[PDB]
DNA sequence: GGATGACGATT
DNA sequence: CGCGGTAGCAGTAGG
DNA sequence: GGATGACGATT
DNA sequence: CGCGGTAGCAGTAGG
């Protein structure tokens, strides 16, 4: 499915502390915060990258 | 789940059955024209590398037009596999 | 939302009666069927078009 | 005689 | 894998 | 000292 | 717009 590999990518994005040393992409909007480790993330369509 | 929460009921012979489908289905284009289905990736395979070079054709990666559903159910004994009641060495391995 | 577009094409392919006269686009899978309107269709990652 | 629901693209 | 909420209009059906 | 939960890619 | 269910392992925490 789609979903889970959009939740790879914006794993692969995230950039709050405590998540990827290097994000090898660039969390460009909403891609969640430190106050719930990354689950407030909003939907794909909202997301850039 | 059967075999935990049901004692005896896999014991039942012809009980569990398994309706399967094709893994592939190869289009012969240009030079004649038939459809096969492959169920498995050792025959497809055998085919791939001693008939496919024969023919011009194309093979789709296994929602199936409903009408090839029909077909499906219209001999579905082929498709329709048993499961051997519980003998030794089956529970050990659930 | 990509979402909604996703439905606006299974819209524009359904062939069920009661559907489109002439489907612009082909239901190649569980594009739905007459027993519910269309509703019981599959999901995106399933149908293809 | 007023209420509820279907339909569909969008949150 | 799947379920749910809301707008907006015209007309039909249900008590 | 047994139970519940976190984590993550996939249904 | 949004919510929920399940597998699978190792270890930690809660009672």
């Amino acid at each position: 499915g789609e979903q889970s590999l959009a939740q790879t990518i914006i794993g692969l994005a995230q950039n709050f502390v405590g998540s990827n040393n290097i994000y090898l992409l660039l969390p460009n909007g909403a891609f969640g915060t430190r106050a719930t480790g990354g689950k407030d993330a909003a939907a794909a369509r909202y997301i850039y990258t | 789940f059967l075999e935990s929460s049901f004692p005896g009921l896999l014991d039942i012979q012809g009980f569990l059955l398994e309706f399967i489908t094709p893994i592939i289905k190869v289009s012969i284009t240009k030079p004649t024209k038939n459809t096969i289905a492959f169920y498995n990736m050792p025959d497809y395979e055998k085919w791939r590398e001693e008939e496919s070079h024969k023919f011009t054709w194309k093979q789709k990666y296994y929602t199936s037009l409903a009408q090839e559903v029909r077909e499906y159910f219209s001999n579905l004994d082929r498709h329709l596999k048993i499961f051997h009641s519980l003998q030794g060495n089956d529970k050990d391995y659930i």
